[PDB]
């Protein structure tokens, strides 16, 4: 095990653009170390063995370099296939080891959470598992915070939260952020809330729905 | 060796049909296990095919086709694997023998009257096939599921009974029909219908008829080492599933140490160094092209390795039948660029009439001669030659004049490393070729071709089974017709054409590339010291004396003196003035002495000293 | 483009047990070594073995030492590898690949199969029909959706309008949320007097309990 | 100044083999040959032989005649004595050293040097 580390985990570059990404190791690795692209949703390739040279069938862009415990990764100009994850490996002691993963994404304005609440269902009404629900769309870039509250407190680990990954004809994000109650937790408060902890707006969107007044 | 190589003929008809049936009574003579496929083509029915009696096992597959035989003398075949297969399907295939309604008569005309492969008692992979064979019995009364191995039961069958003649019951000492043959010798073996529950094998009714797991072809006794032939390895009459490593490890670090018990992977077994021209690998694999990121490296003992690129590899340059040219069938203007200064090919090298007189509807041009002096670099190739077409401007093949080695690690129809057909020249000129690695030679229907007889073949195998086959070509009585012949100092007569350049090794001295009587050490003006048989000039100064000469070696200092003019040690026509520094000190005006020797200036410039007592430094 | 393709991928409940295969095409599976490389949802990359196509010797990493076994089907270009009793830290989509570091890094890779583990016994989806509250419509553009949730294992499939709404429409990667089981939404953005008036419908079915399911919003 | 580098001297068996390096600076290999020499340790001196780089020919001293091979990278500046036979009579601090322009063999340019010892 040598510990191969990637930074920074999220990096905005647009198409042409010349990019570099960074590869850290717990020890020595001196001309031990290789380098990697996965697609989204596909298998992963290597691009450039002992920190330098580039591999057969490696397209025209890809670079690297570094040593001792340090090392980089540089494509000349990017393509449109290039918004994926990126990897660097070790090969001098067992068992062998890569990073924790970065992405290349796709860099464009800045844009509008669009943000949308959902208090649990005319049909929950009925079930009693309050599922509830928070919406954004039209949001760039990708980082943010969301979560949720209760009355004026904090809620987690009942909750959970997914994103789209992104069309290269505009790539704004969607998420949907989830939290599960029961009918039992409904009567227990007055007001429930969310979270819009985001760029793409001048202000925290936040969002709200009641025990009474939905 | 008791291991040889198969065949790739699949229905070609052969080069020359003539000289076909004694291809094969070298290629096989004594053979045992076949790296490759055993075909049988075109053979009639005065073929004393008897020398085929040896061979145990075959890697690929069986093919017996279009032949005028009765009968094929194979008793000896244990089994076959299928490593290939014919049309990707059969691992036995038996077509179109006998004769195929000719206007012909003869109450014998051929065709297998029966099987009598008497020890054929597994395949391994593939289906079994036989059509149009009018003369065959008994391929109708087999148990084809005892021999179809139990764990691959890839079981296709398609096999012709449209006999044209009758059969007898074979001899009645068979435990019922069950025959390979019509005496009391040809009873078909059975291995897998006379066994039950977890016997995959057996020699018997009995636990104790059982056989090892190993084992394929039956055994004797029951163990691993009493087995007639075995599924995965031999390995020195141990029957391995695995040959034994080549590396011991830490089982904590993986910190590594060489096992002196390990064996590499070959063929059916497990010997411990790949044969002469094969490649060694790290992985204990003997093969005939390297792994991607290996290179083929000189290794001490001759017996190639197969290790690993510490920097990108070197660009080698592959010929056709490998990677950049796989399907290409011709050297054409387009890829004679790609082998431009190339030293070692890695493929095969083929020129067609479609090499030369090239399609412009496939556009191509056709060749110049004059393009073909690329390959005047060429040294050795991996592959084979392959020659069907030449220029009638050029006599000979003096573009591979300086080629020592061709190793037909890949061979043409699996069989040939050179093909030199229907070319007409009068001789070949490759004065350097020194060795054939693998595979036979084939020199045949070339009108004015000589002195074929004169190159000692011998010198050029590694094996007593490769020949050179001939025929079609021009009279030797005809080339002593032509008043030619080697010439008096190639040794024993060997050459590759007329004269002095030609021979195959030297009687006398070697000038350069010319075979000498004498060398200038007295006889002349341009004198020339000996070198181990070579003979070559100093710079000029062995001034020719009657009897001797002025300076041995190129270094200017060794035959005796000097021609005018001592620089200690060496030798000149005129004490040198060179307006080239490195150093602040050029050779500042050096004066003669009486006994010529060159000597600098006493003073650095200004006051004395130019030679003439001149001026002629600056300052 | 040369490449390999994997196949076993599966759930299991805690302590159970699954195998993986890998094919490989465009190359001799005969000539280099052969490996396992995998991704636990949310990182990158860990790898789990090496073998050999001429022998079956194989090399696992110590996190498998006397648990996971490697084979070779060299008669068919092919390998497998048997898992080993997991309750979820192994959880990962597992990937093939063979070998360039002369030691261990990979040059070719296929597209890799599931492995994960939940107590769970199969169930289909727990339904929400996402509406904004009437104190969150829009004064033109809106959005909506459907959440299907609280199922087990994947595949769910989801659609809009019998597949017709495709205008707006987003779909997300599933969470296996703090149940032990599955969850995802769809959802579509539209202008709020149309979903007044014509309003829209998704349409689902979960593979594995079989169940189709449909909401309006 | 100008001036070499010796390397590659050492501890050997007899009969075994040795290489000796020597590489260049101030100056690069083409008006040149390049020497190997060595001292008996706190004695007297011994020739061994020459290369010149540019076209390859080499020459040597009657002890090493036969056992010993000069040789030279000529674009790595660089000079070998590929030493075998190896000897007790070879115990001694070998030294490399330049010629360039043949009215100067006088050998001005050299290294630091190198120990050489042949035991059991």
């Amino acid at each position: 095990d040598i510990q191969m580390t990637q930074s920074p985990s999220s990096l905005s570059a647009s198409v042409g653009d010349r990019v570099t990404i960074t590869c850290k190791a717990s020890q020595d690795v001196s001309i031990g170390v290789a380098w990697y692209q996965q697609k989204p949703g596909k298998a992963p390739k290597l691009l450039i063995y002992s920190a330098s040279y580039r591999y057969t069938g490696v397209p025209s862009r890809f670079s690297g370099s570094g040593s001792g415990t340090d090392f980089t990764l540089t494509i000349s100009s990017l393509q449109p296939e290039d918004f994926a994850t990126y990897y660097c490996q070790q090969y001098y002691i067992y068992p062998y080891t890569f990073g924790q993963g970065t992405k290349v994404e796709i860099k464009r304005t800045v844009a509008a959470p669009s943000v949308f609440i959902f208090p649990p269902s005319d049909e929950q009404l009925k079930s009693g598992t309050a599922s509830v629900v928070c919406l954004l769309n039209n949001f760039y870039p990708r980082e943010a915070k969301v979560q949720w509250k209760v009355d004026n407190a904090l809620q987690s680990g009942n909750s959970q939260e997914s994103v789209t990954e992104q069309d290269s004809k505009d790539s704004t994000y969607s998420l949907s952020s989830t939290l599960t109650l029961s009918k039992a937790d409904y009567e227990k408060h007055k007001v429930y809330a969310c979270e819009v902890t985001h760029q793409g707006l001048s202000s925290p969107v936040t969002k709200s729905f009641n025990r009474g007044e939905c | 060796t008791q291991v040889c190589t198969g065949t790739d003929m699949k229905l070609r008809l052969p080069a020359s049909p003539e000289t076909h049936l004694d291809m094969l009574r070298h290629l096989y003579q004594g053979c045992q296990v076949v790296q490759g496929n055993l075909e049988l083509t075109y053979l009639p029915t005065n073929a004393s095919l008897s020398f085929l009696q040896d061979i145990q096992e075959v890697q690929g597959y069986v093919l017996i086709a279009h032949n005028q035989v009765r009968q094929v003398p194979l008793q000896r075949l244990r089994i076959v694997r299928g490593t290939q297969l014919f049309e990707d399907n059969y691992a036995l295939a038996v077509l179109d023998n006998g004769d195929p309604l000719n206007n012909t008569t003869g109450a014998s005309p051929g065709g297998l009257r029966e099987l009598q492969l008497r020890s054929l008692t597994e395949i391994l992979k593939g289906g079994v096939l036989i059509q149009r064979n009018p003369q065959l019995c008994y391929q109708d009364t087999i148990l084809w599921k005892d021999i179809f191995h139990k764990n691959n039961q890839l079981a296709l069958t398609l096999i012709d009974t449209n006999r044209s003649r009758a059969c007898h019951p074979c001899s009645p000492m068979c435990k019922g029909s069950r025959c390979w043959g019509e005496s009391s010798e040809d009873c078909q073996s059975l291995t897998r219908t006379v066994c039950a529950g977890g016997c995959a094998r057996c020699k018997g009714p009995l636990p104790t008829d059982c056989c090892h797991e190993q084992c394929a072809a039956g055994c004797t006794g029951p163990k691993h080492s009493d087995c007639l032939a075995c599924l995965h390895f031999n390995h020195s009459g141990i029957c391995e599933l695995h040959c034994p490593a080549l590396v011991t490890y830490n089982t904590d670090t993986f910190e590594s140490m060489p096992n002196p018990e390990g064996r590499y992977t070959f063929g059916a077994s497990c010997v411990t160094a790949c044969p002469y021209n094969y490649l060694s690998t790290d992985v204990g694999s003997c093969t005939l092209v390297c792994p991607l990121h290996n290179q083929e490296v000189t290794a001490e003992d001759g017996t190639q390795r197969c290790e690993k690129c510490s920097k990108p590899c070197a660009r080698v340059c592959y010929g056709l039948g490998m990677e950049h040219l796989r399907e290409v069938r011709a050297v054409t203007s387009a890829n004679i660029q790609e082998f431009a200064g190339c030293k070692k090919i890695f493929g095969s090298l083929a020129f067609l009439p479609e090499s030369f007189d090239g399609d412009p509807a496939s556009n191509t041009a056709p060749l110049q001669p004059e393009q073909l002096q690329v390959f005047e670099t060429l040294e050795e190739i991996t592959g084979y030659l392959y020659i069907s077409a030449w220029p009638d401007s050029l006599p000979d093949l003096s573009v591979f004049q300086n080629l020592q080695v061709i190793r037909g690690r890949i061979l043409h129809n699996g069989a040939y490393s050179l093909t030199l057909q229907g070319l007409g020249i009068s001789w070949l000129g490759l004065r350097s070729l020194r060795e054939l690695g693998s595979g036979l030679a084939l020199i045949h229907h070339n009108t004015h071709l000589c002195f074929v007889h004169t190159v000692p073949w011998d010198q050029l195998f590694r094996n007593p089974h490769q020949a050179l086959l001939h025929t079609a070509n021009r009279p030797e009585d005809e080339c002593v017709g032509e008043g030619l012949a080697c010439h008096q100092l190639c040794a024993r007569g060997h050459c590759w054409g007329p004269g002095p350049t030609q021979c195959v090794n030297c009687s006398q001295f070697l000038r350069g590339q010319e075979c000498v009587e004498e060398c200038r050490v007295l006889q002349g003006l341009p004198r020339e010291y000996v070198n181990a048989r070579h003979c070559l000039p100093c710079h000029p100064e062995c001034q020719p004396q009657n009897g001797s000469v002025t300076c041995f070696g190129p270094e200017a200092d060794q035959c005796v003196a000097c021609a005018h003019y001592k620089d200690p040690p060496f030798c000149v026509a005129r004490c040198p003035s060179g307006v080239k520094p490195d150093l602040s000190y050029m050779p500042i005006w050096k004066f003669p002495d009486e006994e010529g020797a060159c000597q600098p200036c006493p003073i650095n410039c200004t006051h004395s000293c130019v030679d003439l007592d001149d001026k002629g430094c600056p300052a | 483009e040369v490449q390999l393709v994997e196949s076993g991928g599966g759930l299991v409940q805690p302590g159970g047990s699954l195998r993986l295969s890998c094919a490989a095409s465009g190359f001799t599976f005969t000539d280099y070594t052969m490996d396992w490389v995998r991704q636990a949802p949310g990182k990158g990359l860990e790898w789990v073995a090496d073998v050999n196509p001429n022998s079956g010797g194989s090399i696992y990493n110590q996190r498998f030492k006397g648990r996971f076994t490697l084979s070779v089907d060299r008669s068919k270009n092919t390998l497998y590898l048997q898992m080993n009793s997991l309750r979820a830290e192994d959880t990962a989509v597992y990937y093939c690949a063979r070998n360039l570091g002369p030691s261990f890094y990979f040059d070719y890779w296929g597209q890799g199969t599931l492995v994960t583990v939940s107590s769970a016994s199969t169930k289909g989806p727990s339904v929400f029909p996402l509406a904004p509250s009437s104190k969150s419509t829009s004064g033109g553009t809106a959005a909506l959706g459907c959440l299907v949730k609280d199922y087990f294992p994947e595949p769910v499939t989801v659609s809009w309008n019998s597949g017709a709404l495709t205008s707006g429409v987003h779909t997300f990667p599933a969470v296996l949320q703090s149940s032990g089981l599955y969850s995802l939404s769809s959802v579509v953005t539209v202008p709020s007097s149309s979903l007044g008036t014509q309003t829209y419908i998704c349409n689902v079915n979960h593979k594995p309990s079989n169940t189709k399911v449909d909401k309006k919003v």
